[PDB]
């Protein structure tokens, strides 16, 4: 997270770290949506041009963490993946359309002050909350600048951007399962997601019920915090039906 | 049911450092 | 498991994101 600030403790309890077994490295973020289900970006788990193709036995998830690196005894829980589900129409050739994936934990994580699931939005929550100018929140242990690692979970509040403006900021094709967020170059503020932030959640707090809703997934961007560039987010509500399917079918 | 509500904030009637920035944004 | 291993690193590396490397973010 570029131009972020250090998270408070238990500020983002759905935040998940996606961890590579051998070698040990941070891959990207993710989010807890239930005691068994974790939602990340698909391009974290699979990206052929880089011969990237993980499986249930290559990865680990770390939940309830704050320090990036330190093992947080009696706080963090680690879990093993039972099944991975990448979205069927995830296009990794052209623009990371439908960059979304689901992971089922072998065992159901227990909830603490440190571990707690996030809400997925329904139609009107998505329609009420997700509007240009409205700010959401992004979290991760990703890098501090476009190439630098953070000590602990980083957090930043980014305004949603008008679809026109997203489209005329790039040559890349902006499908309807994306939205973009970030500052304009003279909005005075700045900040973006960065490498190893992907899969991490973009959440907003409902002003009606004090609940947090994961509105987007950190997906892609042309660099990090580049002036006149924005960050792109998998539109979680658009993909709600697939999520619904994968959960109702696989994993009873 | 449980979800969306933070044990160390919402459930303890408490506000994090930058929540306000988000609410203010709904007004503008 | 959760069983004091001390065989899990506390000094590793944030990997590389294809996500940040699209378009102008493409690297040489
Ligand atoms: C990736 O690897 C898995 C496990 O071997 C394989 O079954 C799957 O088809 C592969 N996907 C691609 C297209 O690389
Ligand atoms: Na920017």
């Amino acid at each position: 997270i570029v131009e972020g600030s250090d998270a408070e403790i238990g500020m983002s309890p759905w935040q998940v770290m996606l961890f590579r077994k051998s070698p040990q490295e941070l891959l990207c973020g993710a989010s807890l949506i239930s005691d068994r289900w974790v939602l990340t970006a698909a391009h974290c788990l699979l990206y052929p041009p880089w011969d990237k193709n993980f499986t249930e036995n290559d990865l680990l998830v770390r939940i309830g963490k704050h320090s990036r690196t330190r093992y947080e005894r009696n706080i963090e829980k680690i879990s093993m993946l039972e099944k991975i589900y990448i979205h069927p129409r995830y296009n990794w050739r052209e623009n990371l359309d439908r960059d979304i994936a689901l992971m089922k934990l072998k065992k159901p994580v227990a909830f603490s002050d440190y571990i707690h699931p996030v809400c997925l939005p329904d139609r009107e929550t998505a329609a009420s909350l997700l509007q240009a100018g409205y700010k959401g929140r992004v979290t991760g242990w990703g890098n501090l600048k476009e190439t630098g690692q953070p000590s602990v979970l980083q957090v930043v509040n980014l305004p949603i951007v008008e679809r026109p403006v997203c489209k005329d900021s790039t040559r890349i094709r902006i499908t309807d399962n994306m939205f973009c967020a970030g500052y304009k170059p003279d909005e005075g503020k700045r900040g973006d997601a960065c490498e190893g932030d992907s899969g991490g959640p973009f959440v907003m707090k409902s002003p009606f019920n004090n609940r947090w809703y994961q509105m987007g997934i950190v997906s892609w961007g042309e660099g990090c915090d580049r002036d006149g560039k924005y960050g792109f987010y998998t539109h979680v509500f658009r993909l709600k039906k697939w999520i619904q399917k994968v959960i109702d079918q696989f994993g009873e | 049911a449980d979800c969306g509500l933070r044990p160390l904030f919402e459930k303890k009637s408490l506000e994090d450092k930058t929540e306000r920035e988000l609410l203010e944004s709904y007004i503008d | 498991y959760a069983a004091i291993e001390a065989s899990l690193s506390e000094t590793f590396n944030t990997a590389a994101d294809p996500g940040r490397r699209l378009g102008e973010g493409s690297k040489p």
